[PDB]
């Protein structure tokens, strides 16, 4: 799923097969560097792609004046009464109209959907 | 809805939840822990490629289209044969998947310059196959009909107007489909599609399927619809004359 | 409201009454202030720090990164509201979600 | 003729476009001749039948004496004649008009 | 499988109606037989079965004179070429008949169809795909009634309207309903359609 | 304020109404309109009662 | 500005009309598109170059030979596995070229004047990347780690659009417009006449 | 005269091409030079008609081959692992052996592309192509020289030394 | 002429007070609008808590959009009707509309009741700033005020944002007008030059310039189009 980088030329490690032991290697094509993989996976296509948006939203948005605040949704982490809700607005999950909250107390920035 | 799913194009990409090209050399080992059991069901007694394209298909999307993986394997070896093995579980088990492996080229076809032509590695090859066979297997449908809307009509122009044995007109309400994309000749030749109705709003397709008089009548119907949409009224004389000028030469004449 | 009608409807427009089209300026005072206010250039940084810091563009050209963009926007506004270094017609947008200060 | 109409208009929309408002000429006549609708009429039903029969022969769109000309005539005035015979009925012209 | 029996049966039903329209003596019971009688008579099992493409091949005689007959040939081959159309012609040479009708599955190569027409005067042959016979188009809602005017009737027409054939509307000789009726250039189709202004209308079209 | 700095601001139309405590709509206003009729040009400032 | 090309061959296209401080030479638009549909490779439509150029070729022509040293300018958080697999298909179209000068040759081979000498084509591509690619970033002999950062920004922002993580740009928004009054118009008219 | 002789010339050309297809259909009585003088007439589409016609009759679409095509596979794609390519068997199904396919494809590749009306216009490049095609199919007759017999479903867009 | 002169005796005018409705109708329209507000508010709360289930076929966003447009168009039409039902007989707007002479009853609805929802390309006012329609609204506001619902009549006057959304949505009218006039002139000229030589000949056939039969009888019944008229058939409706 990720990119492995060589350790000599720092180019990208492409997967190849180890016949004599039949084990998946990652080998660089500018060196003879090889690395016995730990994944045994080469490529993953997520078509439905259930995504967490609680991970894209950065807590800095609690500094937005144009964002609606709330009181009847206290942060579970710190118990701060206020929050700052908004929607996804992302071409993938733009279909639903789910609200995410970002605790507005400084130093907390705890995101949560309900 | 059964005829609906028989008409609408269902490729493999619309069914797939996710894919994954594992490296799995000995299927009895089965790097994927979940498959391991039913895989030996095919390996109790049946070479193979180590690269394994594992497709997890969505379940609700195959309940809808009334698709079973049996038919997906059939579609696949219909295009590739047993050049490309497919394995599948039994459907009463959860998260039905499909394990595909490019079988091999058995012992012949020697002496060629394969390493010379810088052949793609087997993983890249299986991925190109996964795009070649994901874009379209066309498990169902007419490959020109993108979307299909089933619904009950309310305007009497699309209701089955019969004459009761009493002698009076009665409007029977019943389901009609509205596709998107025309394959008239293929559509109206299948079971439980009314061939004596089932028009189209494409007069070139009507001209090629049903002829010049049918395109005259349908062209008049479409003009009448476009014009009578906003409650307007044009006499039939004028529509008839326009549609007689447009089609009196044997073919469709734009003006 | 004010537009012609016919073939140029909506193509010819008119300013509102208090709308002012800015005349231009020089970014050099702002660039010096930014350097002096703990903004790291695009040479004295490691692209590992560029990740959770705030880009800082000035006239399109990406000029640096800053690790406290809240305090920086307060400072730049407080300066434009006195006409110290930043003239009054200088725009200072902060994309909070995009992490940029243009 | 009713069974013919059920073929021409299979949807059942009876509003057609024909070249003579017959329900208005019948009204012009009821007014021009001061027809008292409270009195026994003196119009013989056979006279209605025979009169519309000979009227339908003066409404000539395709002048005949020719099998295909006679067929084109019968088609050209097939709907107006159905109308004319169902409004200048003998039952209607004796209990309605 | 039962699906191919359905398609064979539907095509045979369309061909029975197509021969009935062209004026061939088709018995009424053979004109409307449901799938069950088709199975019982032919086999209901197309693959590995008696109801093969061949052995469902109809020879119907015209109504004016039973000398003028017509075959409808279902070739077993998916595609059809010059060799099989020539064996079909030399078969039509016996029992002295001249109309044939080849119901192909994938069609014919342009050279093969060109060789089909060069047998113009003695063996009028003509090709029909399966896909076109799975429905009778003359039973659609949009398709009016077409009758084929004998030569005496078209002569009487033109002498009554003082017309020349090049003054009539035109229908192409490869029109679907012109292919259905086996109409060739110079013939006149008579389209009867019901009109909402007059009640009925008879237009004529010249096959160009 | 210019047209893209105007997307980070939270305008009020009138002080007399918008920044008065009530059932809260927004309470983080950052700017205020001088007069909302300054949105009109020279030839539309002649029209009386254009609303 | 990242827009979505309706059809063509690009799913997304991110342009940047660049102009120097004092508009000595006119604006020079550079595009960075992502082909529709290995995978969706990224190409860079440079000025004074007739063909598209793989983006990693343009990053190697600037002197960032390696492959981590090209994604550090494009992907600022390496623990984003979803954005990296979008650049994987493009670190392959430029797999053959692993050095700066063969990349500069690859670029100069597409110019307006395809010279005969490898050295002359290299120098042509060198000055086209040094003066006509993103001039607002700088025109100098060391404005290359700033053009790399800015072109990595354009690529990263094209990826954010393709991942559906940022709205495509509105062409009618007025933050995206500038009005040329009698000052800019007449200064543009006076450059030519003093020239 | 101008278009009247045009009609009669290209109609005699039609029936001549018809019996050309018929000679092609023959199981033998086709010599290599017979094939030369017939391919003198045949156009691309016409040779495609040849191969389809004989493929229908379970006879190899190539003139020189007389092997019967007893069984034909139903699959549309044949993926090879010797080299890594998916091959489109949609014409190879028309032949009995691989070298026959390559021979025929090479033959119509070296067919005259100018239309038959202006083909016998110049017999100079025509017979040039005739001895050309004889040499080519002879090389095809001795040996195949490449096991790539089913076109190529190309899906490889990466560049090699296009620098 | 005789009507112009009787109108010298009688006179017709239009003024304020024709545009004003009694306090009963004002309360009716205010309550209709307030109900529509709180109904869109509860629909929005459904969407924000996921109790909204997409109607079969389109989306969840399009489900919400159709539901809201439905509520708001019902509000506008109910206000328009509840206003026109209060127009006195002494009112001159009623005089205008019931004889169909001038204006539509929707015009008078907007003058008296509510201007209603403004649409740009069929949808509510687009989110033209970043996630808001104007810099006066909070990000992600789907309420009716935010997306273009003008809830004032032209007698009460539009607030500054309603004024702008109305200008936005009424420029679409000005552009549609121009594009429609252009397309229409084109279609008219194409028709007119297509069928301009077709004419009934002296043997009743309709023929074109090449003297080719288009119709064997005009309108396939032979009658001129102005002398015909709508009539029922009377043997096409009853039972046996
Ligand atoms: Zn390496
Ligand atoms: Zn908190
Ligand atoms: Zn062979």
């Amino acid at each position: 799923v990720g990119i492995r980088f060589c350790q000599e030329c720092n180019n990208m490690l492409y997967p190849k097969e180890d016949k004599e032991n039949r084990i998946l290697l990652y080998a660089c094509r500018n060196c003879d560097y090889q690395q016995e993989a730990d994944n045994s996976c080469i490529y993953v296509n997520k078509i439905t792609h259930e995504v967490d948006e609680l991970t894209q939203i950065i807590a800095d948005v609690s500094q937005d004046p144009t964002l609606p605040r709330t009181e009847d949704h206290p942060c579970q982490k710190c118990g701060h009464k206020e929050a700052v809700f908004f929607q996804s607005h992302s071409a993938r999950a733009e279909d639903a109209m789910r609200l995410y909250y970002v605790c507005t107390a400084p130093h907390c920035g705890h995101r949560w959907t309900e | 809805k059964d005829i609906l799913c028989r008409l609408e194009h269902t490729t493999l990409r619309k069914v797939t939840a996710n894919t994954a090209i594992y490296y799995d050399p000995n299927p009895q080992s089965t790097v994927v822990a979940e498959d391991q059991e039913w895989v030996n069901v095919y390996y109790e007694m049946p070479r193979i490629s180590p690269w394994l394209l594992r497709v997890e298909l969505d379940r609700k999307h195959m309940t809808d289209r009334k698709l079973t993986m049996e038919q997906i394997a059939e579609k696949i070896n219909a295009g590739f044969g047993d050049d490309l093995n497919c394995i599948f579980n039994d459907d009463n088990a959860e998260k039905l998947v499909l394990r595909i492996r490019i079988m091999n080229s058995d012992e012949n076809k020697m002496q060629e310059e394969e390493e010379v032509v810088d052949k793609m590695d087997d993983d890249v090859f299986l991925r190109c196959i996964e795009s070649n066979m994901l874009t379209d297997m066309t498990l169902q449908g007419i490959e020109q009909i993108s979307k299909v809307y089933m619904h009950l009509p309310q305007t009497d122009n699309k209701k089955k107007i019969i004459i009761t044995e009493d002698g009076e007109f009665k409007a029977l309400q019943e389901w009609i489909l509205e596709t998107d994309g025309v394959s008239l000749m293929r559509v109206l030749s299948e079971k439980d599609v009314d061939p004596v109705r089932t028009t189209s709003n494409d007069i070139v397709e009507i001209f090629t399927v049903l002829g010049i008089e049918a395109v005259r009548k349908a062209l008049e119907r479409e003009l009448y619809h476009v014009i009578s949409f906003d409650g307007s009224y044009v006499n039939y004389r004028h529509l008839a004359l326009l549609c007689d000028t447009m089609t009196c030469r044997g073919h469709l004449m734009a003006i | 409201a004010e537009t012609p009608e016919g073939h140029a409807v909506g193509l010819v427009k008119n300013l509102a009454l208090m709308a002012y089209i800015s005349v231009g300026s020089q970014p050099s005072p702002i660039l010096e202030f930014l350097e002096e206010w703990s903004m790291e250039n695009l040479e004295e940084i490691s692209p590992a720090a560029i990740a959770d810091a705030t880009k800082i563009f000035v006239n399109g050209c990406w000029v640096g990164i800053h690790k406290d963009p809240e305090q920086l926007m307060n400072t730049l506004r407080k300066l434009r509201r006195q006409m110290d270094i930043i003239v009054s017609e200088v725009s200072m947008i902060r994309d909070i979600r995009e992490r940029e200060i243009r | 003729d009713r069974e013919v109409l059920r073929v021409i208009f299979p949807t059942g929309d009876s509003k057609v476009v024909l070249p003579c408002n017959l329900l208005r000429m019948i009204w012009n006549a009821q007014k021009i001749f001061h027809i008292n609708p409270r009195l026994p009429s003196d119009l013989h039903p056979i006279k209605v039948v025979e009169g519309v029969k000979e009227l339908s022969k003066k409404l000539v769109i395709v002048n005949g004496d020719d099998p295909l000309s006679r067929q084109a005539q019968e088609n050209a005035t097939l709907l107006f004649n159905i109308h004319l015979r169902s409004t200048l009925c003998s039952r209607r012209m004796a209990e309605e008009f | 499988d039962e699906e191919e029996t359905y398609r064979l049966w539907k095509i045979r039903k369309t061909i029975m109606q197509l021969c009935h329209d062209r004026g061939y003596l088709v018995t009424q019971d053979e004109l409307d037989q449901t799938l069950e009688e088709f199975k019982a008579q032919f086999g209901d099992k197309p693959s590995e079965g008696r109801p093969r493409r061949t052995d469902l091949t109809v020879l119907v005689a015209h109504n004016d004179d039973p000398t003028d007959q017509m075959f409808v040939f279902f070739p077993e081959e998916p595609k059809v070429g010059i060799k099989t159309i020539k064996v079909y012609c030399q078969r039509m040479q016996e029992e002295n008949i001249t109309r044939a009708l080849i119901v192909v599955q994938q069609g014919m190569t342009p050279s093969a169809k060109q060789s089909l027409v060069d047998m113009a005067p003695k063996y009028i042959l003509e090709q029909f795909l399966q896909q076109e016979l799975l429905i009778n188009i003359t039973e659609h809602e949009l398709v009016p009634e077409h009758v084929v005017m004998t030569k005496e009737e078209v002569t009487e027409l033109l002498a009554r309207y003082k017309l020349r054939e090049n003054q009539l509307p035109r229908i192409q000789a490869g029109d679907p309903v012109a292919r259905y009726f086996g109409i060739k250039r110079g013939q006149v189709v008579k389209i009867i359609r019901p009109s909402e202004t007059a009640g009925r209308y008879i237009t004529y079209r010249l096959v160009q | 304020i210019d047209t893209l700095e105007e997307e980070t601001v939270m305008l009020a139309m009138t002080p007399d109404d918008l920044q008065e405590k009530e059932v809260a709509y927004c309470s983080t206003y950052t700017h205020c309109e001088i007069h909302p009729s300054m949105i009109l040009g020279v030839c539309a400032s002649i029209i009386p009662f254009p609303d | 500005y990242v827009f979505a090309k309706k059809d063509s061959k690009y799913a997304y296209t991110g342009e940047c009309r660049s102009c120097l401080e004092n508009s000595s030479r006119p604006t020079s638009t550079i595009w960075v598109s992502m082909l529709a549909r290995i995978g969706q490779r990224i190409v860079a439509t440079l000025p004074y170059i007739k063909q598209e150029v793989p983006i990693i070729i343009v990053f190697r022509a600037l002197g960032f030979v390696s492959d981590r040293d090209i994604l550090e300018h494009i992907i600022y958080d390496f623990e984003d596995p979803e954005m990296m697999e979008m650049v994987k298909p493009s670190l392959d179209e430029a797999f053959v070229i692993q050095e700066q000068n063969v990349a500069l040759n690859f670029i100069g081979s597409r110019g307006a004047k395809p010279g005969v000498t490898k050295e002359k084509r290299i120098k042509y591509a060198k000055e086209v990347l040094q003066k006509e690619m993103l001039p607002h970033v700088g025109v100098s002999d060391f404005c290359e780690t700033k053009k790399a950062y800015f072109l990595g920004y354009m690529v990263h922002r094209l990826l954010l659009a393709a991942l559906g993580r940022r709205e495509l740009d509105d062409r009618d928004h007025y933050g995206n417009k500038r009005l040329d009054l009698a000052g800019p118009l007449l200064a543009f008219l006076f450059r030519g006449m003093f020239k | 005269k101008a278009e009247l002789e045009a009609a009669v010339r290209k109609k005699i050309e039609f029936e001549r091409k018809a019996l050309h297809i018929v000679e092609q259909l023959l199981e033998e009585n086709i010599t290599e030079e017979f094939l030369m003088e017939c391919g003198r007439f045949i156009t691309p589409a016409h040779y495609s008609d040849v191969v389809d016609e004989r493929s229908i009759v379970k006879l190899c679409g190539y003139p020189l081959c007389q092997k019967k095509l007893g069984i034909v596979p139903k699959q549309k794609y044949k993926i090879s692992t010797k080299t890594n390519k998916v091959y489109d068997i949609t014409e190879r199904k028309s032949f009995c052996s691989n070298f026959c396919y390559q021979a025929s494809k090479f033959f119509e590749a070296q067919i005259p592309k100018t239309p038959v009306w202006v083909r016998e216009e110049e017999r100079h490049p025509d017979f040039q192509l005739l001895k050309e095609e004889q040499s080519g199919h002879s090389g095809e007759e001795v040996q195949l020289c490449s096991k790539a017999i089913k076109t190529s479903d190309i899906d490889n867009p990466s560049h090699f030394e296009k620098q | 002429t005789v009507i112009n002169n009787w109108l010298l005796i009688e006179g017709h005018t239009i003024g304020i007070g024709d545009s004003i409705a009694d306090s009963k109708t004002y309360q009716d329209i205010q309550n209709t609008i307030k109900k529509a507000k709180q109904d869109v508010i509860e629909v929005i709360e459904k969407a924000h808590n996921n109790e909204l289930e997409p109607t079969p076929g389109n989306t969840l966003r399009q489900t919400f959009e159709n539901q809201v447009n439905r509520i708001l168009n019902d509000a506008r039409d109910k206000t328009g009707s509840s206003a026109q039902k209060s127009l006195s007989e002494y009112n001159n707007f009623k005089s205008m509309v019931v004889s169909g002479a001038k204006g539509s009853k929707i015009n008078i609805s907007q003058v008296i009741a509510v201007v209603g929802q403004q649409n740009v390309e069929g949808k509510r006012i687009p989110f033209g700033f970043k996630h808001r329609t104007l810099p006066h609204f909070i990000k992600d506001d789907y309420g009716p005020e935010s997306r273009g619902f003008v809830e004032n009549s032209y007698l009460a006057g539009l607030t500054p944002t309603e004024f702008f959304f109305h200008a936005m949505g009424g420029r679409e009218g000005l552009i549609d007008t121009a594009v429609k006039t252009a397309e229409t002139g084109y279609i008219q000229r194409r028709l007119i030059k297509s069928m301009e030589s077709v004419m009934v000949k002296y043997d009743a056939t309709v023929r074109n310039s090449i003297n080719q039969v288009v119709q064997l009888r005009y309108g396939e019944d032979g009658l001129a189009g102005e002398s015909v008229e709508f009539q029922n058939l009377a043997t096409l409706k009853p039972s046996n």
